[PDB]
């Protein structure tokens, strides 16, 4: 539906509202071309994945978090939560200078 | 609350017909023991009366016979209205005092001096407080206060001024100042000045504006004991040690002085004298050098009545080598009366399982009831009472309402009565260490 | 990441219908007791109940301390577990009863939520104050200081009293310097320097800090996990104020004192003020007395009276004695060590030996565990041990076979290096007879009696 | 630039892919290099590898050529 409507915004009488046909039907529409070909004089990319795991400030939060599916499943708040500490816990609750229970 | 289900939290008093002392069949948590009730309904009497001085009441019985159950039927019902101590006799062999002193603290610990006061207490809102604070501060100021029937402004002294701002008063804060010391406390925010208190946090409480007048007399009536005088006395912050222990050995002169000024302030009419009870739970722990003082101290004039409970027979006396009834010397023995704590019939295990079963949140079916009550027979009291619990945490694994005869014969099945416990022990003697030290580890 | 003699112990391995399975979060078999821990697990988790006593009873090398080691799992890291010997009770600073007293009180925890009321800036100026006194002889005395804070939005000049000067003073804070004041305690911390003139050319090793960011003064909220016991601690030993009581108290020697039941009655009443405030959550948990054949009857009498407390933790002990002499009561005998009329108040969960194929399967869980690759053939080796000596015996011998395999080359440990192990290091079986049959005269070369 | 490190990824490949192409570009000359910080263990891998699945469909529907 996403392809349609900016196939509709430029043709809206044609496409008003299967790879066979789909690659055949746009051949006139969709121009695209590709740096492997055309722009080889370029490296390639380098894709790194750099792994590493949570920190136990971040796994004393997570896991926690993560006890709430015990209750719940909010899974969508619970997904930016999770991103949060796995971004930073200070995102989450933010380290400060600290003194015993008074 | 903070307070959880303990075994004796069912117990709410003695549960004796205050009219005539006898014992009703059951009442107040108490069931049976009906004689014993009554005659610690005659020690309580003569608790509240106050005119005789340094009896000893040994309560004597098998264990679980309800001996500490009437000690905190006694506590139920005497209250506030006069001290009572309890000590279990192992807490004397404290390494700070020797354990005459720590016995001597406890008698002391059970006589209260109560001493009636009175001050004018201010108690308002805060309509306003101005301070000019003019380099320096506190020089002049002016307090406005509202009840719900008045509204008054003050000129502030300086050293009041300085109490306000050492306790921050708002436009709002519903506060007591104490006149005569000048102490402020907050009671509590305005409810009507909600918005002022930017600052504070929605978790935030809000109150009613106080009631009547600004200022009235108010009397509090003080019980301070014997022993609190004396650490009071000792140091420069002696009653700091009431609270850490780090009490020495407080001087003979210092109680001494103590008790004339006492004697003091009851012939001038200042203060009573409260005189509590001290109950010793397992006296028999107890060793014969406490004994020859606790002899000596019930004569004194300031002894509260001592209260104690023993579950031996004749039994061996603690740093001697000869045997004794209760484990308790003859010339002991000789200045203590004796109630004696009988076994429950089966009718009386099953009301204290059913009162038990109601101080926690338990239902019972009438088989279960049945069954534990049989199990109270054979296997006693203390071990059903146990069952009720496991039971419930059965049937709560099985979701089921009501605790059925299937959750009390996992619970006796999972967990072994003492003669069950005592059976598996004389079976697997070879795989228990055994007095010899002697074990056998291979299968 | 080191390995220990529980490290493979994660839980109770039990169904959610509470049944254990029989192989499951590292046990093998006491299906029955671990059942009935899993019980005990309820019964804490429920908040319910106070000072119901439970006693692992059984031989040692029954896995007693492995049951109570998977019940502090099963509760997780919020319920307090508090792990004692009977061994621990008898301190030479205060009576063996207080140790109880604290353990028990160690063992009840509290959450409490806590509001910090604070200033925080860069000192922008610092201006002392002060009085000639009348003639005490101490001369001169500071009436107050007026201090000024500057924030990134915001600045403060505050007059101090002198108590809090005091911190200042004692915390060495010059003009210039970034500080923290907490308006709850009076305390101070110097944070740093600006990092405004944060020239290098300083030996004074200064942590430059930047200037705290909003406004000067500060109401922040966080969360405290205390134990009742810490509450004791705290004011039998005071040492949060500026006053000399707690001046002083932090100069002397700390040691351990016979806290009254009057402080802790009336820290009840303190605690209950922040339960009925909302600020708290109450969490009760569990004292472990391992060992608790090591008490003594005094002890075992004041355990009475503190079971009896309207709040208590769930006590867990457990023995390893048959019939035998209760300590400090030489008159007495009774089964487990225990006195007779305590007994009456725990329930038992009696634990039983393993049978020859749990000790194969525990052998095989402890040498996975470890690391220790290990072929059949070895394992039934190990295995034959454990039966004709401890259970024990068996798992020590794990890691020297893996040495000695390793030494020799080999990936894995065959038959071959635990034979080995079994010759250099000896059962206490074994040695008792080297004993008896070198000892068997006296001499140069004897065994001395 | 030469390098672009993602301290995360997003649930839609072509934002990232759009992202990275920043550096990698007709006037570009240096070798790039992609970093991407996938803490291991957590959604953060859950929302990658959808995302990277993603990209294969994307790369389906333009099997044939739109040259
Ligand atoms: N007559 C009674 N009425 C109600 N409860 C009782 C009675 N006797 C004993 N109990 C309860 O049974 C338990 C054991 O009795 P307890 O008083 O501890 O006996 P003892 O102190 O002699 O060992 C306690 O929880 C107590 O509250
Ligand atoms: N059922 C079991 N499953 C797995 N390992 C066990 C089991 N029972 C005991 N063990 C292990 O055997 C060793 C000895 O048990 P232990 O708990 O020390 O016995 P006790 O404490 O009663 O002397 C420990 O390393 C323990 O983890």
């Amino acid at each position: 539906q996403e392809l349609w409507a900016l196939l509709h915004f430029i043709m809206p009488s044609l496409f008003d509202s299967q790879l066979k046909r789909l690659h055949m039907i746009l051949k006139p529409f969709m121009l695209r071309r590709v740096k492997k070909h055309v722009q080889k004089e370029l490296g390639d990319k380098i894709e790194i994945d750099v792994f590493c795991e949570l920190s136990y400030r971040q796994r004393a939060m997570y896991q926690s978090l993560r006890n709430q599916i015990s209750i719940m499943d909010t899974l969508m708040n619970l997904v930016m939560q999770f991103r949060k500490v796995c971004n930073h816990p200070d995102l989450f609750e933010r380290a400060d200078t600290s003194s015993p229970f008074f | 609350g903070l307070n959880l289900i303990a075994a004796h939290s069912h117990i709410r008093g003695l549960g004796v017909d205050a009219d005539t002392l006898e014992p009703r069949p059951s009442s107040q948590g108490l069931v049976g023991q009906e004689k014993a009730r009554k005659a610690a309904a005659v020690v309580l009497e003569m608790i509240k009366q106050g005119k005789i001085a340094g009896r000893a009441v040994l309560i004597a019985g098998p264990p679980s016979t309800g001996k500490t159950a009437i000690a905190m039927g006694m506590a139920q019902s005497l209250g506030q209205d006069v001290p009572f101590t309890t000590l279990a006799a192992s807490e004397i062999f404290s390494l700070e005092m020797s354990k005459t002193e720590a016995l001597t603290q406890a008698f002391r610990k059970s006589i209260g001096v109560r001493i009636k006061e009175e001050s004018e207490i201010m108690e308002g809102e805060v309509v306003e407080i101005q301070i000019d604070r003019s380099t320096g501060g506190a020089k002049q100021g002016k307090l406005t206060i509202k009840t719900t029937d008045m509204e008054a402004i003050y000129d502030m002294g300086s050293k009041m001024i300085d109490a306000m701002t050492k306790e921050r008063v708002m436009a709002g804060d519903i506060i007591s100042i104490d006149k005569s010391s000048g102490k402020i406390t907050k009671l509590g925010r305005s409810y009507a000045r909600s918005r002022d208190y930017d600052a504070m946090g929605v978790d935030t409480k809000f109150l009613q504006c106080p009631e009547g007048e600004l200022q009235k007399r108010k009397e509090v009536v003080h019980t301070v004991s014997l022993h609190e005088i004396d650490v009071i006395n000792s140091r420069t912050q002696g009653f700091l040690a009431l609270f850490s222990g780090d009490t020495g050995e407080i001087r003979s002169e210092i109680r001494d002085q103590i008790n004339t000024k006492v004697a003091e302030w009851k012939e001038e009419g200042k203060a009573e004298i409260v005189p509590g009870v001290l109950f010793i739970d397992e006296v028999h722990m107890l060793d014969i050098e406490c004994f020859s003082y606790i002899n000596r101290a019930l004569e004194s004039d300031l002894a509260p009545i001592v209260i104690m409970a023993s579950n031996r027979g004749v039994s061996r006396i603690r740093g001697t080598d000869y045997k004794s009834p209760h484990g308790l010397p003859l010339d002991f023995l000789d200045r203590v009366v004796i109630i004696n704590t009988h076994p429950y019939t089966p009718d009386e295990l099953r009301q204290i399982l059913s009162i038990r079963a109601q101080e926690e949140e338990v239902d019972l079916t009438p088989d279960a009831l049945a069954l534990l009550t049989k199990i109270g027979q054979e296997a006693g009291l203390r071990y059903a009472s146990n069952l009720i619990t496991t039971s419930q945490l059965i049937a709560a694994k099985r979701r089921a309402k009501q605790v059925g005869v299937e959750d009390v014969q996992r619970s006796f099945k999972l967990f072994y009565d003492p003669a069950r416990s005592v059976r598996f022990v004389q079976e697997s003697e070879k795989r228990l260490i055994g007095n010899d030290g002697v074990v056998d580890f291979s299968y | 990441h080191r390995t220990a003699a529980h490290t493979h112990i994660k839980g109770l391995g039990l169904n959610s219908s509470g049944i254990a399975e029989k192989q499951a979060a590292g046990f093998v078999g006491q299906c029955a007791a671990r059942e009935a821990c899993g019980v005990v697990v309820d019964l804490i988790k429920a908040h319910k109940m106070a000072g119901r006593g439970v006693l692992l009873a059984g031989g040692p090398g029954t896995g007693k301390t492995a049951l109570a080691l998977a019940i502090s799992q099963e509760l997780g890291t919020k319920i307090p577990f508090c792990p004692i010997t009977g061994s621990e009770i008898y301190s030479t600073e205060v009576k063996k009863t207080e140790v109880l007293m604290e353990n028990f009180r160690r063992a009840i925890g509290l959450r409490v939520r806590e509001t910090k009321d604070v200033y925080e800036g860069e000192v922008t100026e610092m201006t002392p104050e002060e009085a000639e006194n009348p003639l005490g002889g101490y001369g001169k005395t500071i009436s107050t200081l007026l201090i000024g804070l500057k924030s990134a939005r915001g600045q403060k000049k505050l007059r101090l009293d002198p108590s809090i000067y005091e911190a200042i003073q004692k915390e060495r804070v010059q003009v210039g310097d970034v500080i923290y004041i907490e308006t709850n305690t009076g305390a101070c911390k110097r944070v740093g320097r600006s990092d405004a003139y944060a020239t290098e050319f300083d030996l004074e090793a200064e942590e430059y800090v930047p200037i705290p960011k909003g406004e000067v003064h500060k109401k922040k909220e966080i969360v405290q996990d205390v134990t009742l016991h810490d509450l004791d601690v705290a004011n039998a030993r005071p040492q949060g104020g500026q006053d000399i009581i707690s001046m002083m108290g932090q100069l002397m020697k700390p040691k351990m004192t016979e806290i009254t039941d009057k402080l802790r009655m009336e820290i009840n009443k303190v605690v209950q003020k922040y339960i009925n405030q909302g600020v708290a959550e109450l969490i009760p948990g569990v004292l472990f007395i391992d060992e608790a054949h090591m008490l003594d009857i005094e002890c075992f009498t004041y355990l009475n009276k503190a079971l009896e407390s309207p709040i208590a933790p769930i006590v867990v002990l457990a023995s390893n004695r048959g019939i035998a002499t209760i300590r400090g009561a030489d008159d007495l005998k009774a089964a487990h060590g225990i006195p007779p009329d305590f007994l009456q108040r725990l329930l038992i969960i009696p634990t039983h030996p393993y049978e020859p194929d749990e000790i194969r399967r525990i052998v095989r869980i402890r040498a996975q565990t470890e690391g220790v690759q290990l072929t059949d053939a070895a394992v039934d080796r190990v295995a034959e041990h454990g039966v004709r000596i401890s259970l024990r015996y068996c798992l020590q011998l794990l890691a020297p076979a893996s040495i000695l395999a390793r030494v020799n080359g080999r990936t894995q440990v065959d038959v071959q290096d635990i034979a080995e192990a079994e010759e250099l290091f000896l059962d206490a079986r074994r040695s008792a007879n080297i004993l008896t049959s070198t000892g068997e005269s006296g001499g140069l070369h004897g065994f001395i009696s | 630039a030469d390098t672009v490190i993602f301290y995360d990824s997003d649930w839609n490949p072509t934002i990232d892919s759009q992202a990275m192409d920043r550096a990698h570009r007709l006037g570009q000359t240096k070798q790039v290099t992609v970093y991407r910080l996938i803490t291991r263990g957590t959604i953060e891998e859950r929302i990658r590898k959808r995302a990277l699945q993603k990209e294969e469909v994307q790369r389906v529907v333009i099997t044939g050529t739109g040259s």
